[PDB]
DNA sequence: TAGGGAGGGTTTTTAGGGTGGGT
């Protein structure tokens, strides 16, 4: 689920210093501002990293701040970019995970007539079924949701369901 | 990396062999669902023995042998929390749990092959055995009948028959430590732990003395006091 | 599981200054991904080295760590007297993390007498139907030590229990107090009873006995 | 479908999740 606690990305890092000074000094520049991370978990490359708030409150304070200059580097606070993602998406975003074996991709898909891609998932050799279809749709999508209701795929029938972030149990 | 890192283990205590019993593993200081939380269980007087651990962030998730199939390690991101929750349990597995953090969080797949158990708690303790609960039946202070000439004397305390530890014990005084030893508890055939204690006491000057002993049961309200004197036959 | 560390000595004894080594086997290879752990009684194990050759922030520097293969090091250049733990090594290279046995360090001290001791049941252990004859060895040193219990001419074997105390913190000497148990059916029948001792610092061993109560 | 981390777990359709299973 991406995990429940509040963070922000951190860009433009001084990839010359190590993780433990990154993390000393992002930790610093908010202490300096009266702010108290819990956790500052530099990445991989030591460009960008992930700052942890305790709560929402403190982060939205954090995104606010301007001009925080680490070792000479003027750092940017964003949020990532998941709430462009699918976090408002996959209410128009639906999955028809092939329920058989290995298809066609043009093979005369004339169940959905609006849908920008119903392209599967293919491994080298064989493949299993993982086909999701894209939508155009804005309240919801149930227009399609319940209207396919056992199609007939090569092989046997045929399953649609959610993905992304709607259909996780 | 300022906020203090800590982990609180919580629901340890005494389960039947068969039964179940799940540890929670409170997290505070970072986030737990980009780190890796380890298990790590310590029989009484054996070493570590690394048992299971969790990766939220990829879904990974590893256990021990030993406990493979049995146990089962799970997490909840909401209240910053893993869980192991133990089935089938049995007497080789009556050891104290920690949980660990991970050094560094999971920045790359590869970071488990770098790095170390960072941060541990306290450690709780699970029982697993059929015997209940029950108070000390100590036996004697009972010095040597074939005693030296002044050399060195030596009395005893032994505490039997109890379940379960500590029994956190000492002699007549509330601070007698000269030349005092408690041994650690045995684990008997029967299911309950016998213990001994013993000082020195100079040959010569017995007479007065005083030696009666001290044993204390937390869990049992039986603090039995024993007294020092050779026998007559 | 499967891969296994094979630590050794898992025990030995030094003083302070003295450089100690700590081997660690990997029975597969497990590039580097290596940690070394400090554990003392009644505490939770202390992170000291990773990666096998990186420093713990705050681990002082005469801890250290060298790789040769499948074989990793843990290096004490002068032993302090907070170094005497047990140390354990870690891998996390293939699937399931294992430990290794660990090495207990304990403090090294000049070699002293057993000083042997056997003890009569309490008048209740009569009264019970249970019988527990003691045999104590008070303050000695080195560790090894080998008790023996004998029926009249017969070594007892399946019926004692003997436990060990650590390090005293006045003298590094031991205390081991050995148990044997029988059944008063068993115990009342009999005649000569006796703890033996074969400690390396008696010339010759020592054998403590009462024939009954005989108070 | 079931192996490895150069396929990817905070975004640009390769799948996403952990009862599919092990790094
Ligand atoms: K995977
Ligand atoms: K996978």
């Amino acid at each position: 689920g991406g995990g429940h606690m509040f963070n922000l990305f951190v860009g433009n890092l001084n990839f010359n210093k190590s993780a433990p000074e990154l993390k000393t000094g992002i930790s610093d520049v908010f202490a300096k501002n009266d702010l108290a991370v819990v956790d500052v978990r530099i990445g991989m490359t030591r460009k960008f990293g992930y700052v942890d708030f305790e709560s929402a409150e403190d982060l939205e304070k954090a995104l606010e701040l301007t001009g925080l200059k680490v070792f000479g580097n003027e750092i940017k606070l964003e949020k990532p970019k998941g709430k462009d993602s699918k976090k408002e998406r996959d209410a128009r975003t639906l999955l028809a995970k092939n329920l058989p074996y290995k298809v066609t991709q043009d093979e005369l898909k004339e169940v959905f007539e609006d849908a920008a891609e119903i392209r599967l998932v293919s491994k080298d050799g064989k493949s299993k079924g993982i086909a999701y279809i894209e939508f155009k749709t804005e309240a919801d999508a149930e227009k399609t949701f319940e209207e396919k209701q056992g199609t007939e795929i090569d092989g046997r029938s045929i399953s649609l369901y959610y993905t992304g972030e709607k259909g996780q149990n | 990396e300022i906020s203090e890192v800590q982990l609180v283990e919580s629901g340890g205590g005494l389960v039947q062999p068969g039964g179940s019993l799940r540890l929670s593993c409170a997290a505070s200081g970072f986030n737990i669902y980009y780190y890796s939380i380890h298990w790590v269980r310590q029989a009484p007087g054996k070493g570590l023995e690394w048992v299971a651990s969790i990766s939220p962030s990829y879904g990974y998730t590893s256990y021990a042998d030993s406990v493979k199939g049995r146990f089962t390690i799970s997490a909840d991101t909401s209240k910053n929390t893993a869980y192991l929750q133990m089935n089938s349990l049995r007497a080789e597995d009556t050891a104290v749990y920690y949980c660990a953090r991970w050094s560094r969080w999971a920045y790359s797949y590869w970071s488990y092959k770098s790095y170390g158990m960072d941060y541990w708690g306290q450690g709780t303790l699970v029982t697993v055995s059929s015997a209940s609960t029950k108070g000390p039946s100590v036996f004697p202070l009972a010095p040597s009948s074939k005693s030296t000439s002044g050399g060195t004397a030596a009395l005893g305390c032994l505490v039997k028959d109890y379940f379960p530890e500590p029994v956190t014990v000492s002699w007549n005084s509330g601070a007698l430590t000269s030349g005092v030893h408690t041994f650690p508890a045995v684990l008997q055939s029967s299911g309950l732990y016998s213990l001994s204690s013993v000082v020195t006491v100079p040959s010569s000057s017995l007479g007065t003395q005083t030696y009666i002993c001290n044993v204390n049961h937390k869990p049992s309200n039986t603090k039995v006091d024993k007294k020092v004197e050779p026998k007559s036959c | 599981s499967d891969i296994q560390m094979t630590q050794s000595p898992s025990s030995l004894s030094a003083s302070v200054g003295d450089r100690v080594t700590i081997t660690c086997r990997a029975s597969q290879s497990v590039s580097s991904a290596v940690a070394w752990y400090q554990q003392k009684p009644g505490k939770a194990p202390k992170l000291l080295i990773y990666s096998a050759s990186s420093l713990y922030s705050g681990v002082p520097s005469r801890f250290s760590g060298s790789r040769s293969g499948t074989d990793f090091t843990l290096t004490i250049s002068s032993l302090q007297p907070e170094d005497f733990a047990t140390y354990y090594c870690q891998q996390s290279g293939g699937g399931p993390i294992t430990f290794g046995q660990g090495t207990k360090v304990e403090i090294k001290r000049t070699v002293a007498a057993p000083s042997v001791f056997i003890f009569p049941p309490s008048d209740s252990q009569l009264k019970s139907g249970t019988a527990s004859v003691v045999c104590l060895l008070n303050n000695f040193y080195p560790r090894e030590a080998k008790v023996q219990w004998k029926v009249d001419n017969a070594l007892q074997s399946g019926n004692s229990q003997e436990s060990v105390t650590e390090q005293d913190s006045k003298d590094s000497t031991y205390s081991l107090s050995s148990t044997l148990t029988l059944s008063k059916a068993d115990y009342e029948k009999h005649k000569v009873y006796a703890c033996e001792v074969t400690h390396q610092g008696l010339s010759s061993p020592v054998t403590k006995s009462f024939n009954r109560g005989e108070c």
